[PDB]
């Protein structure tokens, strides 16, 4: 099955969140639902490393607090 | 709301079988972050 | 199952507000136990 | 209804097998929205029945022993 890193590859390109909110919105409808669980990890990851302008391989526990 | 359904240890295991371990750690880390936000808020 | 909500930080906080803290603690300690169990399972 | 309320009722239950039975009967009859809170009390009772001790709040240690 598709893994989180794969989704993250594509989402790494998604910039300024507004585009991300759009891409996540575009995904949710048509998404596998079960796979969506893996995709959500990439959404949060990317959103995390975008809110902070740093690129993490693994998101630190410290970072999650800053998400809106 | 619908988060409350998860507070069932048997059902937690069930739904857990179909998730891989590396995701489980993320969910857990998501969660503790959330309750730590309330431990400070509510309790403190 | 309904776990997909758990790995989504935004709504996770939200739906957590509508639950009490004393349950959140229960759920978390429940979750932590479950994930610890697969660590041994997969292993090596 | 609150969890303690369900826990009071389930507190009467003995020998786990009887609890499994009442829990099994509840699953198909309950409000679903209400059922979730019953599951909280159900785990509590089963825990405090698994260990033969009555906890007001369940220690993290026991959850591992649950079948």
């Amino acid at each position: 099955p598709l893994t989180k890193t794969d989704y993250l590859m594509r989402l790494r390109r998604c910039q300024t969140i507004d585009t991300l909110e759009r891409v996540i919105e575009k995904n949710k409808y048509e998404l596998s639902d079960n796979e969506l669980a893996v995709f959500y990890s990439a959404a949060d990851h990317r959103l995390a490393e975008l809110t902070m302008n740093k690129l993490y391989d693994k998101i630190p526990s410290s970072v999650w607090k800053f998400i809106r | 709301e619908a988060l409350k359904i998860l507070n069932n240890i048997r059902t937690l295991r069930a739904q857990a079988r179909e998730c891989t371990l590396e995701t489980l750690e993320e969910m857990l880390e998501k969660l503790e972050v959330v309750v730590n936000e309330r431990r400070e808020e509510e309790s403190a």
